[PDB]
This record gives structure tokens, C-alpha cells and sequence, in this order.
């Protein structure tokens, strides 16, 4: 059950791995995995109705 | 066994 | 038992750990997430909305609507400046309230390129040039329309697209910035001059006001995180 | 697919402008931010950036336990005029104030808690007297279960409430707590009122605080010396450190810009000025 | 578009309600999320749910109120604003449960010599501060609950001080987005800003957003419309110039659960 | 020895944990099951049996057999109600005590449908309609037929079949409601009325009883346990 | 000997798993699974004889 | 009042290690940080101390300097801190390269300002050989615990 | 619309089917078929009163 | 093989009813 | 996740190794490997733009 | 060696 | 699984 996954490495002295294994059987005693997604500001920065194109008149 | 991300 | 040894570290709480530990509601029946609107997954998706800023903090107008209108006229032509402001996000007054100030504040270092958009608020008869200035640091701060041409700028005409935007590049001697006021991270000057003036028809009001914005590009970022100081607990 | 340790994007190298395009020229007015970035308005060279965005991942931002609450207990004879102290806490992250103001970034959230108890004692009497290794038990009542009126009444049996039995000078006790709320997300803000008031009912029957949901919204915790007591007196404090692990947030927010005035949003007179002196045309 | 189409010029319909503009400043989706019906997957009240369809989702206008240069803001909160509004709020009152989407058309025209702007802000659980420095939580619900004439700002913290009978009111500090946090942050709430060089509408689209899939519309208003003068009024040279500013919204896939007798509250 | 590092939650005791131990009694020869009847998995197989609601606690019939007696009569037709009750499972007094309301003692959360089934005690010449009521929460609790027909409601004839069920939906804004008295998780009104009357003919008892029962539909559960106040230990 | 099991996730930051292994001989020594079945309550909620149809009467 | 410490984060105050590091100019490399603490008593009196539990808070350039042992920043939110206890292993904490250069610079031949002509001197004027005032904030380290009777 | 260019508006125009206290407030007319006509450079504004009657065809 | 941690059964959409299927009346004398 | 290195044997009583896991998801929390990788010295001691042939006159 | 449930 | 330097 172990599950194996790379480190970003930083400073320097291959892929760099760490080990993780769950003693717990609820998800809720598990660390955090910190393996997170990234998302578009859209939702927020450009709420329009009609797509904005940049290099266009925002208004037509 | 393992998994690999 | 399997014989174990005991390395330095042992017994210490640190709060920024990340270890498991037992669940005190085992078998609990969680309740499922549903979709709400408006999930946020980076703090700076939310350092690029645009939000205003309080541009003049006198004594009389700070703390009040007031802060956050610029007044122009339609006085005659003059070099001499309608605001000056310095690239500090986190620590210049004018800056550091603003969302992308706010969120700049939890964390050491910021780095990447902004953007200031200006509104014009006059009515539709009011015309205008402007010049939008920043002039990364090192020399004589601009005080006059001469020096801040020099620099980075757009020129502003007034009309129906009623904003304009000045994209304050990334231009760093270092990687990343520090949030306080630091001679050796200092980011520039940012400044706004009449190009032409503004020109209204009779019956018309003389004075107005702009509105100005901030916000962070996509290839912005922050780094080492701390607590602010935009808040505290006296007793 | 991305995700939050990749690179931003690589500046473009770009050269000089002539045209219709106008990047430059927008209109807040519509409710949008104009997407740009340098190459829009000045000349660029190629950049390949390595810098990301992995330490403001909402998961990073958070992950950190933070203070919320302080509990005193101590060890001593209860005496006619008054008994062993032992301390109650109704939890919650608005006693404090630092881990307030960044939940509050956000309207809505949903995480696992992780709570870790520091535990410290001292003597407070001048007596050479001394006293033997205490065990802390913490209580977490739940809405609904028997609080203890007494250090060593029934309820201290905890045949099905949590408790935590911890020893003095060890590790600082810690347990996980799964999303316990009972709707979707936990609400940072609740525009409304636990009641309805009705007409055919009198205005005290039909009355409620502006902005509570549950009065005990998550229960409490019960904290006491375990030990019988010295004849000298030991205080101690247990301080609580709560980390939001696994967490998703909702609707973004202003931050709190004036000082925190009780559990609500409400603000004191006298707080009201954040800002600071500074001339329009003053770098 | 080649064949007249702008960003400027919008008709919308509802039920048997059209509102037509020739200025708006395009249209906005809050959080980008049309409003929709609730999901089997997260239904919750088991109930076969009400869902009046025509007879509600459509354009109901509330009382007009005056800008003028002294004017510091006003605010409404949704459902509340539309409680007395023809089948809605009928529908409201007899049920437990309710979950609505709206459509927000701030309405607001002037003249090329005129200038100013609204800041128009569609706040998702927009909780208000009280009147209050002695009591916190306190603001009955008579005085959150306006309806339809909703409530104002002031640039003026003022606490109550008769104690013997509290006024049991807000205290919206404009600067302070009556809440304690900064205006000029509330752009990262859905908007839009009406500057009458520009536009004389604003018209936001707002899902049912809550931590929860439906829940008492008569306990809980689930947004706020903050309406707030970024630039005040101006006109040629009047010491005393005013506009009218209308509301109009529309709610949009409201459907109701727990049916029983009709909820007559105290409002008053 | 191996390097290792305690970790914070070392050495505490949680009552809620679940670790291995050593055994005191090594090969220690068990005793096999035999297949005894009655076997329980899950508590809510307990919480779906229907058990007598305490229906009338009166001063003088609380604490005595009458306590689950309600009695009806021939009486003429009234909009009037033969009984009131709360649908607050865990802590309205009538059913905090029966074997659903015990067991929701022991959570801080319930879910899910109920059924509440009245049976007709009277002879078999009694004949009668009565109205069966709940009322979601969040209006005037009904106090006359009128009211109550307006909500979710089962018109009972009385005849062969004794006995008749009005489920309670599920019918909630949280997904989960708290076992104590919370007008936030108020969950509305059970109520019961007389829709034409009792009708007896001569020679007839003229008064009889209705008994009531309660239990958990199968789409029912708890969660989050807890101790229950229902039992203590003074001294 | 390790047993690799399923943990059912509740807040979410593919199927996250737990590793449990046994260290005694005794199975009174060991942790609890959790691993539980449930049945149908009928044994208790309807004991009768003949089948009960709720749709027909009960009592026929 | 009593009393808690505050250090700026330097290897400058001891010379050993900055010996070492000072072969080289510029330098790269994970920082691990370990606590050794020891604590005994000040007066003749006889009465006694429970064992001591501390708090060691690592405050970043920007973020609030602790001006008494109990006030808020203590909270550490954002901060990292490492609640120690007595008499157990010396505690231990590992930081990445943190540096805003590209490299560590063990020496810095130059100002932070320009000193301008159109300027005062006081103005212009800034230490030989310093880059960042505080290059990497401070350690602020206090007893959790309650005052006892002795010291 | 024969104003000046220089003279804006909204208007409401609305059809109420019978029945009902016919509409002398906005606050009633709102409640009915109507159209919100915002004056500008299109000059004319239509309502459409859709059939809506009980009979057939209704007397002249 | 249902498990203490599966979910509850769905609830079925349901309409309009006039038959001679009388799911509410029933008789606990029975004992069920 | 196991790394699986050989150690250099100095005092002797085959390869003998050693294994390392990291346990953590930030190569800072990782101990020091020390396999390390060796340079000539040449940027330092012959720096010239000439290449220098040691039998040969170093100037000519 | 392993068993998955 | 292992790696083997
Ligand atoms: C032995 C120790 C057990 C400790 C158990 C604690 C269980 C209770 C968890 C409480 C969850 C609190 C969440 C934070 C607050 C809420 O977000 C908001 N005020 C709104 O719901
Ligand atoms: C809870 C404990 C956290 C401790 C965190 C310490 C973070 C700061 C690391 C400081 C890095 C110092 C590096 C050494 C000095 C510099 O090389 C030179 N003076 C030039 O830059
Ligand atoms: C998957 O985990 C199969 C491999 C097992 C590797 C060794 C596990 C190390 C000890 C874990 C003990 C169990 C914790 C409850
Ligand atoms: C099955 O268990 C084969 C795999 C062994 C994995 C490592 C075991 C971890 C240490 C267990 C020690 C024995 C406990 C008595
Ligand atoms: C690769 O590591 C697969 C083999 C796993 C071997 C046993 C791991 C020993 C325990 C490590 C625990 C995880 C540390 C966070």
C-alpha cells in the first residue's frame, strides 16, 4: 500500500522520490498531500457573458 | 504493493 | 521489539508539520460536498481581480469614500504631477489595502508583473490625454512630465473605452522582492501627468474624478509564508 | 491537469506596435479585469520562468496550526466556597484572531481538523511543597451530551465521548477530526436568523441573534487535572492549536480591515481608521 | 456584428417580462454559474419540490430611489426584496424550504453633461454590522428584513446608545462595506459599475449560491445588493442635481419544498 | 537502531483509538459461537422497529400506564386537536423516550424519514375519520384542522385494517439535524385531528383510546456519537 | 503479510488506501477493521409467519 | 517584564562556521536548524519549577516582532513555530534555500541606496557591504509556561 | 420616441389581461405583460399583447 | 455483502395515486 | 520508494549496502547523500586562454 | 506478501 | 519499488 511520489528539488548537492504509507483507516487522519491543482481566475477576472477578446474594443 | 505519482 | 533510535527532532511540536494522527470520530458519516459556486484554488487568482485603490490618504480624505478619487480639472497644461506612488505592494499605504496588498502581507516575498487601470469618470463631453508612468528605481524619482516620459509608459486618450491599463512589467535586480520597504528590493516609481488637459464644452462640470486599479498578471507569484500585520489582538 | 508546484508561463519576446489592436483600452465598467501582461504594452524579451505559485496553493496558505483558544485548570482542594478548576471551551476559531481573519478570506469551506494541544504547568505558591506528574483528560462534548459540573462527576467516564488522556512533559497530544458539519461547507458568514418571528407569537418568542446558525454550532471541550490533589497549588494551561487540513474554500472575500468586535461582523467605534496619512502626489 | 449586434444593446426575457437597454456595459455570470435546478445528486428534502416556473421567474421592479450628491449607498438582501412580489413571494411564504437564481438589472440614465458611477455589488452572504457598542449580534430581524425599500449606507459609524430600548438596527459604514472590510475590495465580488459617461445599466446573473442545497428563504438571505456611489454625482453646474436609480430583478429556477400553511412574519 | 522521530500524539491515550495491544491470555482456547437468535448489526434495525409514544405526560398521567393512552370521544364534530407534538425526535419529551429517541441520545445528528402509526383501540361499532398532520417548520404551528390540511397529511378511516401510518418525508434544509432542541434544525409539526367524528351506536363504550408508534424509515441514520444524558451516575 | 485496504474519503483536498499489518498471534490482539456488514431488520420489524405485502391489508 | 529573546538569523555572530562559509563567495544549501536548550535555577530558594515547555517562533521580514512574552503574535497562524519540550531531544527543523539571489552572497561589495545629488546625504545613505537590512528575519524564543515562585 | 439626442430614459410599457383592479401604479403594471423601453438610438419601442382571452374570439 | 458504510437506498421519484393498494392502513396487532 | 546504495568498506570483519527512504515531500527534510562528484582544478590553476603543455616552455 | 480489500 | 546505486 505504500505509494511513492517525486519531490520538486530545490537546491541540489534523476527524480527524487519520498515514501507515504496510511496507518489510519479514515481519510481524515491522513497527512496532507500538498499534490494540489491549479485553476483559471476567469470565474472571477472576466465573470462577462460575451467572452473578451484583449486586443478588442472591451466595448462594441 | 505501490503506487507511483 | 524492532530496536529503534531516536534522532534529534523527536517529541517537538512544529506547527508547519505535516504527519498523521488518530482520528477521534472513526466510521463518521461525512456529508458530501456540493457544487458551490465560486471555488477558489490559489490565493493569487485572486491577487489578479482588479480592486481600487485609496490613491489619496490626506489627513481629511483617508478612511473616508474620498481616499479612493483622484480629482482632475480642466485646468490648463501643466508637467506637474496628478499622483506619485512607489512599487511596494505590500508596505506603500496607497497599496498595501488593496486584495493583491492584503494577500501580499501573509507572505515574504512577491515577484512577477502588475497592472494599474485607470477609469475615467467625467461625463462623455470630457475629453482628455494622459500619461501613465513607472520608472524602475535607481534614479531621481519623476516629478515632472520630462522625466517620467523616459520611463515605462502609455499615453491615455479619453473616450468611449472609458479605462486604460499600464502594465508594470517585472523588472527585479532580485529573483523575488521583499514585502516591507527595502532599499535593495525597491521596485520604482509610479506616476500619472495631464499630456494635453482635460477639455469640457459649457455646461459642462470643470472637475472630476478617476478611478484607479491593481492587480497581478499570471506570471505572478508569492513566497515564504508569515504572519500580517493588518491585524491583531491587544488583550 | 496543472497544478500548483508547475512554472508560471514564459514571457514572449515581442517588438514594436502599429494597429487597430488595442490591448491597452478597456472598461471596468463591465465588471472584468483586462487580462494583460507586459508583452501587451511594452517591447518583451523571451523569459523562461521557473517561478510557481505551490506556496499559495489554498491547501499551503493553510497549512499551519494556529492558536484558537487558551484553557486554564488547575489541581487544588475544593473547599465550600470553591471547588477544583476545571475549564470549558465551546469551540470555535473566532476567540482568536490570526486564523479568523484568513478562514474569512473565503465564505464557505469544508476541511478535516487537526488539533494539537501544548500542555503547561507551574507552581503558584511559595511552598517547597511539591507535586507529582499530572494526566490531563480532554473532554469533546458534542452538542447534546452531559457537561461536566464537577472535575469528578459521572460524565468524566466517557463511555462514548472522545477523550484524550494526556501526560505532562510528553508530546503534545494531537487528534484529527473529520468535515463534521451538517450542511455542504461550513459557512464563514450567515446572513440570517435561526427563528422566524412570527406575528401571532410575541417578539421575545420569535427572537434570535442576527447571523447565528446552531447556538452550539460544534460542542465543547472539557479539560481537567485528573490527578487528586497536592497540598501545593500547580496551575496549568492548555493551549490549542487548530490546522485546517484538506481543504476546499468558496466565494472570496475582503479581508477584515478593522478589529475584530465580538463573533459577528460588527465593529467598534473608535477602530474605524485602518489608513494612514499620505499625500496624493508623495512617493 | 456586421448586421448591428452590440455589447451595448441587450433585450432580456422572462415570463411575460422584456426588459430592453441601448447602454449596458456587456452582462455578468456571477462566478461564472448560471443559475440552474437542483440536482438529484444533491437534492436533499425528498418531497416532490414546487417549481412555479413563469408565474415567478420574472421581472419584478421595486420602489425607486433617488441619487443625489449626498446619497452614500444602498443596500437589499435577496430573497427579502422580493417578499411581497406576486406569486414569488406566495410561494416563499407557504414552504420550509426555497432555492432561487436571479436576474439583477440596476437601471440608471442621465445625460452626456452629467457624470458619476455606481459601484453595483452582488455579495453572497452579505452580513452587515450593528448599530451596537455595547451588545454584538443584536439587529432584529424587522430591521434586516427592509423588503423592497431596502436599507442605506452612511459615511458615519454611529453607535446606539439608548439602552433601555436599542434600536436594534445596522450601522453600514460605506468605506467599510458595512461589514469591516474595505470598498475598494469589493470588486472581487460579482459586479458591475454604472459611470454615466458609459453605461445606464448594470445586470448581474446570480446562481443560488449557500453551504447548503436549499434552505429557509424566510430565516436566511443568501445575496446582498450593495449599491455604492464610487463617483459621486455630478451635473453641469447644480449645486442640487438628482436620478433616479430602479431595481428590477427577476428570480430565476426557484423551486420549493415542505408545503403546509402560509408563514405570516413579524415585521413590524 | 532504526533512526525514528516521535511525532506529536505520542504516549496520549484517545478513547476513540484503535490500535493493536498485547494479549494477557496467549492461546487461550475460545468458545465458539452457537447461532443465537436475534442477532443486531446496526443500531437503526433497532431505530426501524415501532415503539409506544408517551403521548399524554400530564402531571397525573406521566409515569403511569396512562401516559401512552389518547383518549377520543363521540363528541360532535370540532376543529380541534386531539394531540400536539413536536418533530424533535431526540428531545421533544413524548419521543426522546422511546427506542428511536433513546438511541439518537447516543449521536449529535439525525437524518431520514419517520413513520408515526396510530392504532384505534375502541369497539369494533366505533367508525370515525381522523386527520393525521406534519407540518414542515417555519410557519404557525397548526392549532386547527385548517392549518393542518395544508401540509403533508393522511386522512385515516377507521374499520378493519386498526391501525394507519402518516410517514414524515425527510423534509430539511441541513443535511443533518441535531438531537437536541435547535431552531436552526427544527425539524416541524406533528399533529392529529378529528376529520368527521367517532360515531358509536347504543350500548357502546362512547370513549376509547388511540395508541401511537413511532420508528425510522429505511433511508434513516445518525452520526457523531456522543453519551447520552438519559442516565448518570451521582456519586 | 500486509493488508491493503480502502479508506472512504470524506473532504478531498483515484482510491486512497491504508496498510494494516498484524503484529501478534492472538487475533484479540489486533485493531478492528470496521470492515462490517449490515443486514435487513426484518427479524425484528416484521417476525410474522405469512410474508407481509404493504400494499395489501395486513389483515386479510 | 519577563523575559523572552529575539535573534536576527545570521551565522555572523559566532566565527567558526562563517570561517568556513568564507572560503567561498557565493553559496547554495539547505539550512538544518538544531535546538540544544538547557535551563537551571537563579535563587537559593528551595521551590520548585514544573518542567518548561518553549516556544521558538520564526518571524519572517514583514511579519509582527513579539513585544512581550504573551502577546498576539505568539498565535502563529502563518508563522512556523516549534513548541519544545524540556529535557527531551534537542529539536530540529530543515529550511530550503530561501535566498532571493540565485546563490547566498557571503560578501556584497556595494550599497542598498544610490545616494542623489538632488537628495541630502542622510537621505542617500546606507551601509558599505549590507543588501537587505534584515536578510532573513528573526528567531523569537520564550517559556510557555507561567511564572513560578523562583526564578 | 420625438425628444432631442440629447434627452434619455426608460420607460415601462405594460398589458394587464383582465380581471383584476386595472393598473394605475407602476407597482401593479409590473405585474403584467410588459416591456422596459430604454431610450436611445434605436428610436421606437414594441409590446406585443399576445392573444390572451378566454373566448375564441371576443366581440368587436 | 451491503456494507455498514454503503449508502442508504434512493429515494424514487413518486406521483399521483388513486387505486386499491393501501399501503397506510395496516394492523400492529401483528406484531410487525 | 527505497534507495539502495553500496557503502565503501573501509575495515573489514561482496558489496555491502545501505538503504534510504525519504520520508518527507521536501527534498530539504532529505539527508545529505555525499555521493559526490569531483572537478579538475583547471578554472583555478590553469586559467589561461593558451592550454598549457607542462614538457613545453610555458612561454614562447 | 500482500492482500487488497 | 527500489532503486540501486
Ligand atoms: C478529543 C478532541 C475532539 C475534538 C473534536 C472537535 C469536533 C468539532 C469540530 C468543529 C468544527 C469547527 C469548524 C469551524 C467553524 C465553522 O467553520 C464556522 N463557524 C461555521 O460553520
Ligand atoms: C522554526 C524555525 C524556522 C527557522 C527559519 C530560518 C529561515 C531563514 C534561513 C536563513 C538563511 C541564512 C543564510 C545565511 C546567510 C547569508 O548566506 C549571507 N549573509 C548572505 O545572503
Ligand atoms: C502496502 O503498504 C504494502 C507494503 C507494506 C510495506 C510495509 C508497511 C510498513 C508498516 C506499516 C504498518 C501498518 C500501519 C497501520
Ligand atoms: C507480510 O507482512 C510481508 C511483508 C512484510 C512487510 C514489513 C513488515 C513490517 C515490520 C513488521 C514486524 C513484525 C511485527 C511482529
Ligand atoms: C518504496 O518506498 C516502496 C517500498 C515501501 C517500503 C516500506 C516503507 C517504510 C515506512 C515508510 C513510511 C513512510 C514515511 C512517510
Amino acid at each position: 500500500g505504500a505509494q511513492v511520489s517525486s519531490q520538486k528539488v530545490g537546491a541540489h548537492e534523476s527524480t527524487i522520490n519520498y515514501t507515504t504509507i496510511n496507518y489510519y483507516r479514515d481519510s481524515a487522519s491522513n497527512a496532507a498531500s500538498k499534490q494540489d491543482f491549479s485553476q483559471d481566475p476567469s470565474k472571477f477576472t472576466e465573470p462577462i457573458k460575451d467572452v473578451l477578446i484583449k486586443t478588442a474594443p472591451m466595448l462594441n | 504493493g505501490s503506487s507511483s505519482t | 521489539g524492532l530496536p529503534v533510535m531516536n534522532t534529534p527532532g523527536s517529541n517537538q511540536y512544529l506547527t508547519a508539520d505535516n504527519f498523521q494522527s488518530p482520528c477521534a470520530l472513526p466510521e463518521f458519516d461525512v456529508t458530501p460536498p456540493i457544487d458551490i459556486p465560486g471555488e477558489v484554488k490559489n490565493m493569487m487568482e485572486l491577487a489578479e481581480i482588479d480592486t481600487m485603490i485609496p490613491f489619496d490618504l490626506s489627513a481629511t480624505k483617508k478612511n473616508t469614500m474620498e481616499m479612493y478619487r483622484v480629482r482632475l480639472s480642466d485646468k490648463p497644461h501643466t508637467d506637474d504631477p496628478i499622483l506619485c506612488l512607489s512599487l511596494s505592494p505590500a508596505s506603500d499605504p496607497r497599496l498595501s489595502h488593496t486584495m493583491l496588498g492584503e494577500i501580499l502581507n501573509y507572505y515574504t516575498h512577491w515577484a512577477g508583473s502588475l497592472k494599474f487601470t485607470f477609469l475615467f469618470c467625467g461625463s462623455m463631453m470630457a475629453t482628455g490625454k494622459l500619461l501613465v508612468s513607472y520608472a524602475p528605481p535607481g534614479a531621481d524619482p519623476p516629478k515632472k512630465r520630462k522625466e517620467a516620459m523616459l520611463g515605462t509608459h502609455v499615453i491615455w486618450d479619453i473616450g468611449l473605452q472609458s479605462s486604460c491599463t499600464m502594465v508594470v512589467p517585472w523588472i527585479s535586480n532580485t529573483t523575488y522582492r521583499q514585502t516591507i520597504d527595502d532599499s535593495f528590493t525597491e521596485g520604482g516609481y509610479i506616476s500619472v501627468f495631464y499630456q494635453t488637459r482635460i477639455v469640457v464644452p459649457l455646461s459642462t462640470p470643470r472637475e472630476m474624478d478617476i478611478l484607479g486599479f491593481v492587480s497581478a498578471c499570471n506570471d505572478f507569484s508569492v513566497r515564504l509564508l508569515r504572519d500580517t500585520t493588518h491585524i491583531e489582538q491587544k488583550a | 491537469a496543472a497544478t500548483s508546484r508547475d512554472a508560471l508561463p514564459n514571457t514572449e519576446a515581442s517588438g514594436p506596435t502599429h494597429s487597430k489592436e488595442i490591448p491597452a483600452l478597456t472598461a471596468v465598467e463591465t465588471g472584468a479585469t483586462n487580462p494583460l501582461v507586459p508583452s501587451d504594452t511594452v517591447q518583451t524579451r523571451h523569459v523562461v520562468q521557473h517561478r510557481s505559485r505551490s506556496e499559495s496553493s489554498i491547501e499551503s496558505f493553510f497549512a499551519r496550526g494556529a492558536c484558537v483558544t487558551i484553557m486554564t485548570v488547575d489541581n487544588s482542594a475544593s473547599t465550600t466556597n470553591k471547588d477544583k478548576l476545571f475549564a470549558v471551551w465551546k469551540i470555535t476559531y473566532k476567540d482568536t484572531v490570526q486564523l479568523r481573519r484568513k478562514l474569512e478570506f473565503f465564505t464557505y469551506s469544508r476541511f478535516d481538523m487537526e488539533l494539537t494541544f501544548v500542555v503547561t504547568a507551574n507552581f503558584t505558591e511559595t511552598n517547597n511543597g511539591h507535586a507529582l506528574n499530572q494526566v490531563y483528560q480532554i473532554m469533546y462534548i458534542p452538542p447534546g451530551a452531559p457537561v461536566p459540573e464537577k472535575w469528578d462527576d459521572y460524565t468524566w467516564q466517557t463511555s462514548s465521548n472522545p477523550s484524550i488522556f494526556y501526560t505532562y512533559g510528553t508530546a503534545p497530544a494531537r487528534i484529527s477530526v473529520p468535515y463534521v458539519g451538517i450542511s455542504n461547507a461550513y459557512s464563514h458568514f450567515y446572513d440570517g436568523f435561526s427563528k422566524v418571528p412570527l406575528k401571532d407569537q410575541s417578539a421575545a418568542l420569535g427572537d434570535s441573534l442576527y447571523g447565528a446558525a446552531s447556538l452550539n454550532d460544534f460542542g465543547i471541550l472539557a479539560v481537567r487535572v485528573v490527578n487528586d490533589h497536592n497540598p501545593t497549588k500547580v496551575t496549568s494551561k492548555i493551549r490549542v492549536y487548530l490546522k485546517p487540513k484538506h481543504i476546499r474554500v468558496w466565494c472570496p472575500r475582503p479581508p477584515r480591515a478593522v478589529a475584530y468586535y465580538g463573533p459577528g461582523v460588527d465593529y467598534k467605534d473608535g477602530t474605524l481608521t485602518p489608513l494612514s496619512t499620505k499625500d496624493l502626489t508623495t512617493y | 456584428e456586421a448586421c448591428g449586434y452590440s455589447d451595448r444593446v441587450l433585450q432580456l426575457t422572462l415570463g411575460n417580462s422584456t426588459i430592453t437597454t441601448q447602454e449596458a456595459a456587456n452582462s455578468v455570470v456571477a462566478y461564472g454559474r448560471w443559475p440552474e435546478y437542483l440536482r438529484d445528486s444533491e437534492a436533499n428534502p425528498v418531497d416532490q419540490p414546487t417549481e412555479p416556473d413563469v408565474a415567478a421567474c420574472r421581472f419584478y421592479t421595486l420602489d425607486t430611489v433617488s441619487w443625489t450628491k449626498e446619497s452614500r449607498g444602498w443596500w437589499w438582501k435577496l430573497p427579502d426584496a422580493l417578499r411581497d412580489m406576486g406569486l414569488f413571494g406566495q410561494n416563499m411564504y407557504y414552504h420550509y424550504l426555497g432555492r432561487s437564481g436571479y436576474t439583477v438589472h440596476v437601471q440608471c440614465n442621465a445625460s452626456k453633461f452629467h457624470q458619476g458611477a455606481l459601484g453595483v455589488f452582488a455579495v453572497p452572504e452579505m452580513c452587515l454590522a450593528g448599530d451596537s457598542n455595547t451588545t454584538t449580534m443584536h439587529t432584529s430581524y424587522q430591521n434586516a428584513n427592509p423588503g423592497e425599500k431596502g436599507g442605506t449606507f452612511t459615511g458615519t459609524f454611529t453607535p446606539d446608545n439608548n439602552q433601555t430600548s436599542p434600536a436594534r438596527r445596522f450601522c453600514p459604514v460605506d468605506y467599510l462595506l458595512g461589514n469591516g472590510t474595505l470598498l475598494g475590495n469589493a470588486f472581487v465580488f460579482p459586479h458591475q459599475i454604472i459611470n454615466l459617461r458609459t453605461n445606464n445599466c448594470a445586470t448581474l446573473v446570480l446562481p443560488y449560491v449557500n453551504s447548503l442545497s436549499i434552505d429557509s428563504m424566510v430565516k436566511h438571505n443568501n445575496w446582498g445588493i450593495a449599491i455604492l456611489p464610487l463617483a459621486p454625482l455630478n451635473f453641469a453646474s447644480e449645486s442640487s442635481p438628482e436620478i433616479p436609480i430602479t431595481l428590477t430583478i427577476a428570480p430565476m429556477c426557484c423551486e420549493f419544498n415542505g408545503l403546509r400553511n402560509i408563514t405570516l412574519p413579524r415585521l413590524q
